[PDB]
């Protein structure tokens, strides 16, 4: 693997001598829990949800309130 | 933003990180020059009251200096006519838990500024380690709006400085060491309303690509690679965060920046090129869509986070063609220079000839020729790899002399030993998976662990280095250059240095309180020219000194590499301002006195 | 110690707190004088890496500067030829619990030095907040011996600086706010062996009195008062700790110092004169026995801890008699001046005419005439008392010009409201029992809480004040004067000032990083004269700023009094060294570079 | 009470109008626990005891040892 030969444009990865082309089911399988892998995405659409409320309220009232709990 | 562009043309202003949209860090002021530098002395100082690394540089707008600090990220405003009086101060209250998820010390690269239209006043924009982005009233310091950008519960923090373009604020992101999938966001400077948010990995929809993305360089890759170059959902925690600097060209309306290293550090768990981290991006300021993207380090296995500084310029190529360029000294040891209009490679030379991770960078395939002998992988111990994860160039913001067509860069001379290891991913916990050991490069003293840095003058078209000089420690925080034929910069061992732009001769230096990891800035006030710089060692190189670590492999290996740092400096936190002969506000001892 | 006496005669030395045994803080160096002061600029700086108040001043001996810091009390040694390199450093490991029993911020007044005989090397003596006293090898920094002087489990800590006399070290004591019975100890500088220890209250046996104690002034009181002036065992927790400064006269072989306030602050619980706190003592250096003792504030009810500086001199009294004197600006607002050979009162004038707690001090009875209208007591609220518990003069170490026969003192202009309250005594817990409220004095701005200090030139025999000047904040850390007709001093709002010795005109000032609560010191190195001073606000006045307190009655009332302090300064910690034109070690930028 | 009249040399304290000459058994009695009042004294003669050992050992061996436990 020296990065010179490419399956396709922008894709030139090759496994190193002695390593699988797919680590799935191999000795090197991460075995990632999708439960975990999705935490970040939820984190964002909650933050976006709160910010949405904060911003809208600000537009409405002209007064900014950070605590979503106090927004009506 | 045209007021900003206008304002930046003023010598008694410094309205944004990097001084201007070209981010050349160049001043036309020649009051302080190689003829009188030896008279440069401290005019006044200001302690920020905090320890830990002090990166970035202050802002000077409308007779006031705005100072930012490390966590908990306070903000101060000083009147240039009487600096001893703090006009207003903002002291955020943040969850102390944010401290635990910060890879590399509690730093912050700086503040941004928005002129104001009419209805809304001038604003100071800041980011907080805990993920909040706030807009403060530039004159009173009260909060206009505050929103959540990053959530620490998932490992995402903020250290990058905001960037104001037109009427929007651009916020980066940090956390790849904890498997955080990168994304930059644009907010409405006026309301805090989210305009667009683009990610560095995953579905093209999340990538926000223009319909003509890389149309001029189809070989860079185009659609589907955000997931195509990964195995399974791995991209969901693929990293690629952008915590460095930006550059902007009103002509192309493009925002230029680079994305970070993929996660984890364990190369073996990320089979594939890991598009799109480690890539130079060209995004439309208003829409957010990417018009070109060149990946510097396909399938990273050294942690060459490609977030380093972007510096624009206009020069003639070897064919005599005038080109609108962008020069990029990357962590991988290669200085990239692309056409900032279509993303074409113009040159990619090594920062130092000791770089051995790549034989070279093929300009017509755009791929870097890998030397297998220095790659990393499971069950193996790679040795004497250069550059180390700290790279031959890090977070420092360099400068460019438009007249000399020279870039003055603060280089790192550190190599490493490397061996990964398996580990699970738990949102909120580190996801590095690699144990390092770093030391001085070939040209340094590997015995006494000194000679970790260097500073060079470089031409992007020729690839020639007008001059090179060795520094005791890595030159971490960037450089600044003036028409006075000087190049200033701070050092980790606690100096502010000045070199002759042409010869690189050290003409002057001063012993500041603590090491410097930010860049110098200069401005004029009432006719006098000043040079300011923060003091307070920290950041990744100062980790061992800051958290009192002894194990050489601690601090992700950085500890061992800077074991001698504590014999030249200790922590600190503040600003030192220099002027010819120390001339300043208090030359008349009665100003500021109590009457 | 005759080498010390000899060494102190050298201008490129500063071998003890107060410069010499007379503790006049006066330098014969006239290189920097009122003619060229306006050229004084920073030559180099050094951050100590710690926040909190930085009191005292560094020591300069044999080409090296020794720097001490606040808790955990680190020690650094710098080579004057290359200050950027730390020769050695001592970083003590202390029980963090010591922090809880420190009344007034984690400060430390300084280091002491012992020349060495032959068998034993030169030593640096230091005290630690946790009660230990250590002797370090002046050249290597390794510990020669370390012993326990104060036990924090009982509330006793250490902040005072050691004092070397002949071949012994004198260690004070701190803790009266936690009912600690005061005692000073003399150790064998060579082995750490305890030679003598005298207490401030109790049986004459514990007081260690000479058989001829106060024989010349029997009215001061003599035997039996250590218990006689108390009710029951109250004296056992009577206070009287000595944490200020000392003075020494080889001629009389007497150690001069003052004892502190009695405990608790609650006047009503201590019926009686409370001998022997608040008293000026004359003790024999070798034996420890007291040859004279004059109590300044019988039965204290304001907390006028009588530990302030002792400055010796020789002048003619109003009868034309040459007298060996000692001048003492006390917390109670009276400047005492006694014959240092028998303890006779020579003069006792008010620091400021706004002092109202005493009508006057009867020189022939030695008693201060109390104005009942301003005393304190249970079930009552005393108002507009001057001076406040902080006194009109605190821990600052002033100076004396032998030629002008003038004492330049850093004064406090703060009064208070006061009302005590009952409370039990539990070893280890505070035992104050009084709630205060302080503010600016009559001559200050009580509205905006500014004008809390002043600096005056005073003659002990005439009682005349050559000149007086108002300062924004209390002038807390003392002054230093040179033959250059200058008087230097640091201010809480973060300046180093210089005034004309004769007129008191402000000739020059510089903006240092943080407020200054220590005194300036000066020395010559390779022909150049330098002036150094610590920066880092703290101590009692900075309590609110340091521990982030808002309640005006917090920090034993100090908080409210300095509410405006945070608009002029923030915490810091380091040293700034000034020289004419900023001349210094690095004038040749290559010194200290890596080759 | 103005401090001018003294029972004896060095002793001039007088109670203020309305206060006892002895607070013992009065409304203002501290009621101090002698158990507490003696803690400080013990604290010292223990410290002096340890230091004694440390110093003596140093004299003997020429090597200083702070940990009394390791001294023999
Ligand atoms: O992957 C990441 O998101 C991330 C973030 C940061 C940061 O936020 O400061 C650094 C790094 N990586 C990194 O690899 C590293 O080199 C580094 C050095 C420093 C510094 O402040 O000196 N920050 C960071
Ligand atoms: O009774 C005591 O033992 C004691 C100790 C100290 C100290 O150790 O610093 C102070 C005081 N009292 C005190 O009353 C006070 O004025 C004070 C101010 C300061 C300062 O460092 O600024 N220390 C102390
Ligand atoms: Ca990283
Ligand atoms: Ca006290």
């Amino acid at each position: 693997y020296d990065g010179t030969k490419c399956k396709a444009a922008g894709n030139c990865w090759e496994p190193k001598p002695g390593f699988p082309e797919k680590i799935a089911g191999s000795k090197y399988d991460p075995k990632h829990d999708p439960k975990e892998l999705n935490k970040q995405a939820d984190s964002i659409k909650q933050m976006e949800e709160r910010n949405k409320k904060r911003v809208e309220n600000f537009k409405k009232t002209g007064k900014f309130e950070y605590d979503v709990a106090k927004i009506s | 933003n045209d007021k900003l562009v206008e304002l930046s043309k003023s010598d008694d202003n410094w309205v944004m990180p990097g001084k201007n949209y070209d981010s050349n860090n160049f001043s036309d002021l020649k009051q302080i020059n190689k003829g009188n530098v030896k008279q440069l002395r401290p005019a006044w100082t200001f302690s920020t009251g905090l320890l830990n690394g002090h990166e970035g540089a202050p802002l000077v707008v409308d007779g006031k200096m705005y100072i930012h600090t490390s966590f908990p990220n306070n903000t101060f405003a000083l009147g240039l006519d009487d600096p001893g009086t703090i006009l207003w101060q903002d002291k955020p209250k943040q969850n102390p838990a944010a401290r635990a998820v910060a890879c590399c010390d509690l730093v912050n690269r700086g503040l941004a500024y928005w002129p104001g239209d009419g209805k809304t006043p001038a604003l100071i924009l800041k980011t907080q380690l805990d993920g909040n982005v706030a807009a403060l009233n530039a004159e009173t310091g009260e909060t206009v709006w505050k929103v959540e950008n990053s959530d620490i519960k998932v490992g995402s923090t903020l250290t990058i400085a905001p960037y104001v373009v037109k009427d929007k604020v651009i916020i980066g992101s940090s956390g790849a060491e904890l498997g955080v999938r990168g994304y930059l966001t644009a907010y409405d400077v006026k309301t805090g309303e989210q305009v667009w948010r683009a990610y560095a990995t995953g579905p093209d929809k999340d990538l926000l690509l223009a319909s003509d993305f890389n149309i001029k360089n189809p070989h860079y890759g185009q659609k589907g690679l955000g997931t195509g170059t990964w195995e399974g959902d791995a991209w969901k925690i693929g990293g690629g965060t952008n915590w460095g600097w930006y550059a902007y060209d009103p002509g192309t309306n493009l925002i230029y920046f680079g994305t970070g290293n993929p996660a984890p550090w364990n190369e073996t768990m990320r089979p594939g090129d890991n598009k799109w981290t480690m890539t130079i991006f060209g995004r439309d300021a208003d829409t957010g869509e990417a018009k070109f993207g060149y990946q510097k380090t396909p399938h990273d296995e050294w942690e060459y986070a490609g977030v380093n500084v972007m510096m624009l310029s206009e020069q003639k190529d070897k064919d005599g063609k005038a080109r609108k360029l962008l020069t990029h000294p990357d962590r991988n040891g290669i200085v990239y220079t692309l056409d900032r209009t279509d993303g074409a490679l113009v040159s990619a030379n090594k920062l130092d000839d000791t770089v051995n991770v790549f034989k070279s960078v093929d300009l017509k395939t755009g791929q870097p020729v890998r030397d297998p002998e220095y790659g990393t992988r499971m069950d193996h111990l790679a040795k004497d790899i250069c550059p180390s994860a700290m790279g031959y160039h890090n977070q420092g913001h360099d400068s460019y002399d438009p007249k000399r067509e020279l870039f003055f860069m603060g280089i790192n001379h550190i190599c490493m030993d490397w061996e990964p290891f398996m580990l699970p991913y738990r949102a909120g916990q580190f996801f590095v998976g690699a144990t390092l050991n770093m030391y001085p490069g070939p040209k340094g003293d590997r015995q006494n662990y000194e000679g970790l840095g260097q500073i060079k003058a470089y031409n992007a078209i020729t690839g020639d280095y007008k001059w090179e000089k060795m520094e005791r420690f890595a030159v971490w925080g960037g450089t600044m250059a003036t028409a006075g034929d000087l190049v200033f910069y701070g050092t980790l061992d606690g100096y502010l240095k000045a070199r002759d732009s042409d010869t690189g001769d050290l003409l002057w230096k001063f012993k500041i309180p603590s090491g410097a990891i930010g860049y110098p800035m200069t401005y004029t006030h009432k006719g006098t020219q000043y040079v300011a710089i923060y003091y307070g060692v920290g950041g990744w190189p100062g980790v061992g000194l800051v958290f009192d670590l002894a194990d050489p492999t601690a601090g992700l290996g950085a500890v061992g590499a800077f074991k001698k740092l504590a014999n030249y400096t200790q922590m600190g936190g503040g600003v030192v301002v220099f002027s010819l002969d120390g001339k300043g506000p208090y030359d008349d001892p009665n100003v500021g006195e109590w009457k």
